């Protein structure tokens, strides 16, 4: 009956419940119309649920992209903001393109941004990439680093193989059974 | 209500063992199931006394008692594949204990585990503990460096390793630590760049580094 | 043992290091 | 060394760093003159050093 | 029944509650609509609760970013005021990329801000990083310090393995039981 | 019930009460709506209370930052008024990040400010850092300087270990028991 | 009762009462609504109380900072004013940071001001600091200058240990008992 | 209202011992649970007298009594694994007390702790107290500098250490102080800026000479 | 209302001793509890007489008394671990008092401390008091300089010490002043900036510091 | 209304003594309690006669009577630890008064202080007063200079002292002045910069100061 978060988003409420029900405490997704959602727990589970809110830093703030600092609707645009808006849509597009592989569930790709070489006649340095991925289990993920290091090697101008780092891992154990109501 | 029905639906990821001091131990197998079983007994829907044990936690609980009442002892790991009869893996070539003293050690280790029935003490060779550690370190083609000294060896894996060699050097260390512990043999994986970064040097017993085409530096013999 | 590790040396600083052996 | 040392102009553009110890200098100077690349000469009053 | 804080925020009141419940005193969250939340305690715990408000400096301030000092909706924007808005979004999404690793619950990343060394004939200087993380307990946290360094290395132009410093630690013991009312 | 401070703030009344109740005098926090809070002590406890108000210099002033002297409501800002507003957001973010370590309760970080080196052609000097911290008691506080110096070393351009100074201390004794009313 | 002062505010009345109660005369803090406070003493204690007002120069002046005489409400500001407003926020922030050390009750910090070095061609002079402190009694006062001279050494560009001076002292004997009413 | 019911739900973390001076002692095991059990006795919902003891506080308390009534005593630590019978690790090679003088001490330490029944005094050796420090410092592959002198040894870890060696050294020092303490052997982890980690040589006319360990270090250009 | 109930709830931090001059001495431990128990007796909720004693200001009271009636006396500290029977540490090698006036001094200190019953005077050694101060100073790896003179030694700590060495110095000096006091052996910690940072210099017998390629600095010995 | 109730709440920071001339003396111990007790007798809430005495004020009141009626007298300080029997420290090696002449002085000092009973005159040695000032000036490691002459010595502290040497000198001089007084030995602390500021001079019996590379100044021999 006691509430602990309110005015939440849809994806914020679907992440708080997913964190809480993993630790044997069940919650309630109460809608409120225009004022968002609200999440209520029972009374003996309140002490543990505030602790896991503090530990996991919930509610999740929205994810940041570089193209939000330099918006396209500005009145003027520098070439530093045009090159930073180009690279921010390429690293957003390779991440979309890595989820269509065999077994990948999520991925995150980073590009080395270069700014200070655009004004002077010195040539810009080489471009560095880095990726993360989460595979489902049963996959031999030791031999699947050489397919990402081959896919995103010649997706740019000229990288080396030791300028690409792939840190991938298997997913956690699945959660399928219900938590269970407190017996009072 | 019984305790085995107050846990989840799946009645296979827990095992309830009756103690010997009017208690009831629950044997979880990882941290996630340990927090799952501790939420039940902490919210208070059970009118009796019960505990939640774990293999990693109990292995340090009866290693705190053992470095106070039995110092200067050489052992590896306690195995809980059958939680009513744990197996104590002792060292053979580093202890001076007779059989009568092992009977007393097997009796004093039983009182710290009231759920157990009879602790079984077995001794193993001190050579195969480092032989399996070097044989598994040679299959993955990892460059290493063995340092032998008294009461333990040490394997040092340094350099600028690539991504498949950090993954194969982590999947092996976790599988070795799960079965042998970290008392005797210890791996030191250390990711660092090339020492003397781009500098030319002249090595061996009279060393100098060339900091520049007209600059000599004379540290320790490289 | 002795030896020299040259990284893009300019062949004057290389032959100056062999002037002790 | 009990005599003054005269170092030329082109052989004074090189640089040295480190902790040294002159227990016997007439044997230390032969070793440094082969590692740095130098020639030297003692004419009874001074020790000239060239590259 | 005595109040100690009022007019708080939703994220602030869960941090005053999660701190008071760790030291065996129990608080209450009272909503007031437009006026925000309010926190009350019992009468014997009033002496102890002010000591932890003063010690932990509660309520917590909102976290600051470098992009807040230089807002995107300004009229003009100097090139000095554009590299701080680029670096403040890069260091914002590297710490959202580090929570998706295994075991990690929280992370914080810092970058070296060099802006003055660009607009001259001088060469640019190197870039340094630093990170912090809070891992789930039960993990070999000495071997996972070589995976954050590998991920953090080639997301920039040219860093070294000794210009990245990672200080990480395991989480505290969980607080799962209720504090307990004063027996009066 | 003689009053001694009126019109106080919420965060100021929790500091005057926390200072007085440490020295065995009981105070009361009376709300007054728009006109802030008020603090009244008893008549036997009045002569000591004015002495500790004078000694501790209560009520506390609000804490100053360098970014308050140069507000962002101008049209064109000087480069001195942009390096001061950049360094005043870095020294706030580093002390937001130092409180997340294992054992810290408070921290304060100072950076050396360089202003006049950009007006001339001589390059600016190295940057210097300094930090204070307050620890939970029971910690080996001689080994924690190796973790704060390592975290602070490569969060800037180039510092040495001689240019960082950490002065830290343990927290005081806890105040948990009630003061006690004067009997007459 | 014969009046002494009227029209004083909240922080000026609590210091005059704290001065008179040290010298065995008691006062009354009578409110007047909008007209501030008013301080009255008894009839035989009037000649002593006028003397201690003249001696201690009461009522106190408000404390002066350097940034008060260069306000930010000018349309354009000189470099002398944007450089005199930065050192006055540094000497307030280091003064508020010295009170968080253990044992310290009050502190004051003075920085050496230079303004001609930016407009000339000669190099700027060194930086000189000076601090005062009031410590809790029962403390070793000799071994605590070595901590303030370490904390102040690298909060600037380059100061020596000869250009810093710390003059600190312990607090006086406490006044806890009531003054006493004159009997006739 | 017994004392064990006014604490939390989990009746496993706190242990209540009856005292000899008509008091009741609660035995927590860390600082986080000492403030939990002290809040109950401070808010006053218990009618009789009660106290909270701790392993690192009752060890700091009987070291202020001991260096007044028994100066120049060579001891290590007081262990409280079983709080009704603590064991006092006393040094062997550095004291000259007889049997009767060790029984007067074992009967005058019993009066300081009223919860205890008997105090056990065990004479620990002095070469294994510094042998386990060097073997555990060699096994983690750390650069050190042992300085032997009379009445205690010390180990200095200087240099520009990296992030893996800082974590391994801080974790070993905190795992060694829990067992022996800080009376005999002290570690001295400090970070300076030199790529040679603690050692320094000088070079002249014959090769290198290992210089004497002192406080001055060379600022390393590299 | 008795005084032991008039204090706080925790009846463990204070100790109420009956005085011989018909007073009631409360024996606190630090200044934070001395100001906690002085507010009770200062607001006036106790009808009889009572005082609040400590360990520092009681040790300064009868050291102000001992340099008027017994000057040129060599002693270290007064220990109040049992406040009914204090221990008076006295120096052995620097006094010529017989076994008769050591009971007159004990009977005179008993008249100045009305809560105590007897004062146990022990004789400590001056070699062990400076030996524990040098053996503890070498174990923390600190640079020092011992100055032996008549009736006291002096340790001087110089250099550009870092932050872990001026924290191990405060933790060792404050833990030595607690035991022996500051009457005999005194530590002096001064810290200076280093003249030699990027300088080239020659050490040994003929030592100098080249402050420039054309500037020699010959320091005076 | 007695006098001991018109003062503050605690009746131990003041001490009321009956006088011989039907007055009532109040003994304070600093200037703050001297003004706390002078305010009560000045506002008028006491009937009979009373006075407030001190120790530094009553030691100056008797030095005006001795400078007129007993000139050329060598003494140190009157001590008032028991205000009914004060102790007058006289000098031994600098007086020529007999045993009867000491009794006629001790019976005239009794009539000057009507609250006392019998003034005790103790002859103090003269080399221990100047030995304790040097031994205390050598433990703090302060640079000093001794100047002996007939009827007093002088310790000159000069130079550019740092911040901790002024704190240790102000803590030692004020603790020596309490017990001996400033009649015999006086410390002269004076903070000044270095003489001959940035000049290269030539010291000893034929002196010159170089005001420039080409300017010689010939004052007194430096």
């Amino acid at each position: 009956d006691k509430d602990l978060l309110k005015g939440l988003d849809q994806e914020q409420a679907n992440e708080v419940i997913a964190v809480l029900q993993m630790h044997n405490i069940e919650a309630n997704k109460i809608d409120s119309g225009k004022l968002g959602y609200s999440i209520t727990v029972a009374e003996p589970d309140f002490t543990a649920a505030v602790y896991w809110i503090k530990t996991y830093q919930l509610p999740p703030r929205p994810r940041v992209e570089i193209a939000q600092m330099f918006p396209a609707d500005s009145l003027v645009s520098s070439p530093r903001a045009e090159k930073a808006r180009l690279y921010s849509a390429i690293e957003q597009r390779l991440e979309q393109s890595l989820q269509t592989m065999e077994g990948v569930l999520s991925a995150r790709v980073h590009i080395s941004y270069d700014i200070d070489a655009g004004e002077n006649g010195r040539p810009p340095k080489p471009v560095h990439l880095s990726a993360l991925a989460v595979y489902e289990r049963g996959s031999p993920l030791a031999h699947q680093i050489s397919d990402i290091k081959r896919f995103l090697k010649n997706s740019f101008a000229d990288v080396d193989y030791d300028n690409i780092s792939v840190v991938l891992s298997e997913r956690s154990d699945a959660q399928l059974q219900a938590p269970g109501t407190p017996v009072k | 209500a019984e305790l085995d029905s107050l846990l989840g639906q799946e009645k296979e990821r827990f095992q309830v063992l009756p103690g010997r001091d009017k208690m009831l131990y629950v044997a979880a197998q990882n941290e996630r199931d340990t927090l799952w079983a501790r939420q039940v007994l902490a919210r208070g829907d059970y009118d009796k006394n019960a505990r939640v044990i774990n293999e990693n936690e109990e292995n340090k609980r009866i290693s705190i008692w053992l470095d106070t009442y039995y110092p200067q002892l050489a052992y590896y790991r306690i195995h809980f594949d059958e939680p009513r009869k744990p197996v104590f893996w002792l060292s053979r070539q580093r202890n001076t204990m007779s059989k009568k003293e092992l009977e007393v050690l097997s009796q004093k280790l039983r009182a710290l585990m009231p759920y157990a029935d009879s602790v079984n003490i077995t001794l193993m060779d001190d050579v195969t503990a480092a032989g399996q550690a070097e044989a598994g370190l040679k299959q993955q083609a990892l460059p290493y460096s063995r340092r032998n000294h008294k009461g333990g060896v040490t394997f040092v894996i340094q350099g600028a390793l690539d991504d498949v060699e950090i993954l194969r050097a982590r999947q092996f260390v976790d599988s070795y630590y799960r079965t042998w512990g970290g008392r005797y043999v210890q791996f030191a994986i250390e990711l660092k760049d090339d020492w003397l970064k781009g500098r030319s040097f002249q090595y061996g017993a009279e060393g100098y580094i060339k900091m520049s085409p007209g600059h000599w530096y004379f540290p320790s013999p490289l | 043992g002795s030896g020299f590790v040259a990284k893009d040396d300019s062949l004057r600083t290389f032959f100056d290091a062999m002037a002790l052996q | 060394l009990k005599e003054p040392v005269i170092v030329s102009k082109m052989a004074a553009r090189k640089k040295i760093t480190g902790n040294f110890e002159f227990h016997d200098p007439n044997a230390l100077l032969e070793k440094l003159s082969l590692q740095l690349g130098l020639i030297w000469y003692f004419d009874g009053q001074a020790i000239y050093i060239y590259d």
